[PDB]
């Protein structure tokens, strides 16, 4: 059972440090705590040990195309099972009602589903971190330089694995623990999708999207 | 617990009867393809709906795939049948690889050209396609057996909103997960971080199949009403392979 | 009279109705064609019979052809249809030249890739279809106009064993190489020997079509007892183009 | 109306002339017969303007290949339009009655059918005599140098096309005369198949097929 390196030790508690530091008329509301909490994603994300590494224009290709999906990511990590919703501190703003009183209230289930499906999972605070440096490092079309951040995530990939591995004794549900994580990257990019969707309705709705994500969530 | 890698490999020898016609994919009645363009495109709709086919069959004599709720191995080959056939694409394109891949080959003696693509307006997705499964499937020289373990672990999906028995389903996407990572650790046993190698191609493989749809759709090529029931009547009626 | 390559070319723009399904070719019961590749062949096929019923809806609007004894108009396109998918294929394959070429078109989007032919065992004719047809008439820098007039006199073959009216049938091929000659010395008009040049492409077509029925005819791919009755209702039945 | 060239009118005259050098149980008759107008077929030739530019491998090539279909032309220019039949000097040989004597009956009617429809062009002996020429010069599958051989065909080529312009007055049947012609060309390759199949035949039935057309017609 090959034991965590100080490297890595090193790189989770760091990882779950910062985690905590980076927590949190009706469309109104919405627009604008995402913005507030797409800047606490971005922060965690350039102090990343790696993303210096990374050429300019491929932070910002990681970055956009990680915003949505490791939002979706916050949203789910603040689900009450008792409730069966999102207490999200409830800014009253990523609620049934909200979403209702903002229109988009039919995203609302497919948002839940996730959020049941990822409670299920039982994540650490360690597994759910690995994951978002994992979601941010990952093979986005157009970035310069692929194989330096393959080799990047790679690093945080193995990270997982190894505290997984120790977490339970090298015993073989390691790998289904591992997989089911891996796993979520893939159901993560529906929920993206769905997301641009979104976009591109309110372009054709005309719909009020504040340059910030109008420019991070492109518009063209 | 019969479900395996060497199970699933014999399993892909087999081959399906005369695919007995399902219109998953079809040009219908007001289309925008336009129309010196339509018998082409039709035949590629009478291509994959062929496969379709033989991919609902394949699902169905997968260890206890068929000894779950009706409702539900409809409801995973509905979720999963696109990204299959994206992936198989993608699998037996890797032969037409070595300016960017020109070849994608959609069928045994049958490629697409990537002009044809470009014509069609659908050149990113062909390019993406070749290059993020077909040659990085090649570089990480994946084999058969994690390429049909692959197979079952896209088809086996719990997180499939509708499920009546998520728990079914997911005891065997596990059970396959044992087994991909055994198959690695006894056999490329030197490759570190393969398992998770692997496994990213998964959302590549999502992203590519959910921009398929985007293009199929606008030119009214699914008849997604109707899915489902072709797929309920397949696993009954159709005939098992050879 | 009417008969011109002016016209013959905006027939040439014109597009077949969603084909009227004709069995002209099939992969039938008990065929020598190995199981895991009955599924392309017939998509193949399928596509084939596609080509074949607008090739029929071309003939049927050719001036003064429907004029024709139907008998007649039967045994012309019955002798004919496979030179000239041939001659099609040829003429669409020449786009993907520039080791030989390595492409065939079948159809739009749509290319057969020389190994597929290899493995097929149909290496040669696959060879000597892009270069004694499509290369030579990349050379030969041939035109629509050019195109079109021979497909018309490949299919006015008044030679054609069991016609009734061979007279009507020689007018009008005789009015075709009137035609052709026109076109060449009034067009091409520096390029002495063109008329020959063109025209020796036609026993070339014909050998290649003798020895691809050879290849079908062995895997039993032609229901050579039906065709005639299927271009009898074909000519009859099919909805005229766009 | 470009007159031929002293060049062309003693080529024709050249083939008009030796054309006429070589006019001319059951089974073991006919093998021998075609076997002597093969040799006739083969002299004239090599007796060709341009056979001795090309390369001897691809003399072969032509020989072998032009040889079948060559011959049908032989035959069928001995058509007699009376007695609906082919007066071959008859040997007895070319009849229905021998061909029946030797059970290759059912080919009789495709060959008369040529012959009737050979008939009908109505051909000069210089029609006919550059068209045998052109035959032997086309271009053949396996040839090493198929451009030269273009190059020699196209002088026979050339000479028809001058010759029927002349015979008309540059009408435009000119092109009729003309196209008619090069259309034998394809008829012949049909015909010439079928012979190659009757071989393919005696070989799954076991016939005697004397080692000369063996040789010349193939085996494996
Ligand atoms: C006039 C044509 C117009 C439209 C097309 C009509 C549809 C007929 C199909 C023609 C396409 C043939 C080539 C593509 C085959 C792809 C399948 C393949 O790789 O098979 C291998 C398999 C290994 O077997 P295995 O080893 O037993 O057996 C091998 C025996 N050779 O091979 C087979 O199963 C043999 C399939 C036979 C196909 C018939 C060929 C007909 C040729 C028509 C001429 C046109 C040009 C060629 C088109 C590429
Ligand atoms: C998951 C897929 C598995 C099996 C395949 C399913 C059958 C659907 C057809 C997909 C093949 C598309 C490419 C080949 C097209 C050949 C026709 C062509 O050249 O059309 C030009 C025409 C110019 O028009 P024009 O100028 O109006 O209009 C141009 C508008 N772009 O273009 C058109 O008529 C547009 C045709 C639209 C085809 C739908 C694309 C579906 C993409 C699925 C993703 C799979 C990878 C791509 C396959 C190559
Ligand atoms: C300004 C804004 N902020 C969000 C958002 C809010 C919470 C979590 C994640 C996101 Cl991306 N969204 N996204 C959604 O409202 C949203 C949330 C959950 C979804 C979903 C969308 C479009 O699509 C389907 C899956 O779940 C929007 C726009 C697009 C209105
Ligand atoms: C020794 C031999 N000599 C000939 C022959 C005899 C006369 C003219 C041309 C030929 Cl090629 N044949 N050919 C035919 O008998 C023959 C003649 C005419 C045809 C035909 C064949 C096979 O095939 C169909 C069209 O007309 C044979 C073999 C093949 C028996």
């Amino acid at each position: 059972v090959p034991p965590l390196t100080a490297n890595q030790k090193s790189l989770i508690a760091r990882l779950v440090y910062y985690q905590e530091g980076y927590e949190q008329m009706p469309f109104r509301q919405i627009t604008e705590m995402t913005i507030l909490t797409v800047q606490l994603i971005v922060e965690f994300a350039k102090g990343l040990p790696g993303f210096s590494k990374i050429s300019q224009s491929d932070q910002i290709t990681l970055l956009k195309a990680c915003s949505s999906e490791v939002m979706m990511l916050r949203v789910a990590r603040r689900y009450d099972a008792a409730t069966d919703s999102v207490l999200f501190a409830n800014n009253q703003a990523y609620t049934r009602d909200n979403y209702r009183k903002a229109g988009m209230a039919y995203v609302i289930e497919d948002l839940l589903h996730f959020c049941r499906c990822m409670y299920s999972m039982m994540m650490d605070n360690v597994h759910y971190a690995l994951l978002t440096a994992i979601v941010i490092f990952s093979d986005r079309p157009g970035l310069e330089q692929p194989s330096l951040v393959e080799e990047i995530q790679r690093y945080y990939l193995n990270t997982l694995r190894v505290y997984i591995l120790n977490q339970n004794s090298a015993s073989p549900r390691s790998a289904v623990i591992f997989g089911k994580i891996l796993g979520i990257l893939t159901e993560i990019r529906t929920l993206g999708m769905q997301n641009s969707n979104m976009c591109i309705s309110l372009k054709l709705k005309n719909r009020k999207l504040p340059p910030f994500l109008e420019e991070i969530w492109d518009v063209a | 617990q019969e479900l395996s890698i060497e199970r699933l490999l014999e399993m892909e020898s087999l081959v399906a009867d005369p695919s007995e016609e399902f219109q998953f994919l079809r040009v219908g009645p007001d289309s925008n393809v336009p129309p010196k363009f339509r018998a082409p495109v039709s035949s590629l709709c009478q291509i994959g709906n062929k496969q379709i086919a033989a991919l609902v069959v394949w699902a169905r004599d997968i260890p206890h795939f068929s000894q779950l709720e009706m409702e539900d191995q409809i409801l995973l080959i509905k979720g999963s049948w696109n990204e299959l056939l994206l992936f198989a694409i993608a699998w037996r394109s890797m032969e037409f690889l070595t300016s960017p891949p020109q070849l994608m080959c959609l069928m045994p003696g049958m490629t697409l050209h990537r002009n044809s693509a470009l014509q069609a307006g659908v050149g990113q997705i062909f390019d993406r396609v070749l290059s993020e499964l077909s040659l990085k499937m090649r570089t990480l020289r994946v084999d058969q057996a994690e390429y049909v373990a692959l197979k079952a672990i896209i088809l086996l999906n719990p997180d499939v909103k509708g499920l009546k028995n998520r728990q079914e389903v997911e005891v065997l996407r596990e059970k396959m997960f044992l087994c991909l990572d055994e198959y690695c650790r006894r056999s490329r046993s030197s490759e570190e971080g393969r398992f998770a190698a692997l496994l990213l191609r998964l959302p590549a493989l999502r992203s590519i199949s959910l921009k398929s749809f985007e293009h199929l759709f606008f030119f009214h090529l699914v008849a997604d009403t109707s899915i489902a029931g072709y797929i309920r009547d397949a696993l009954r009626n159709h005939a098992p392979p050879i």
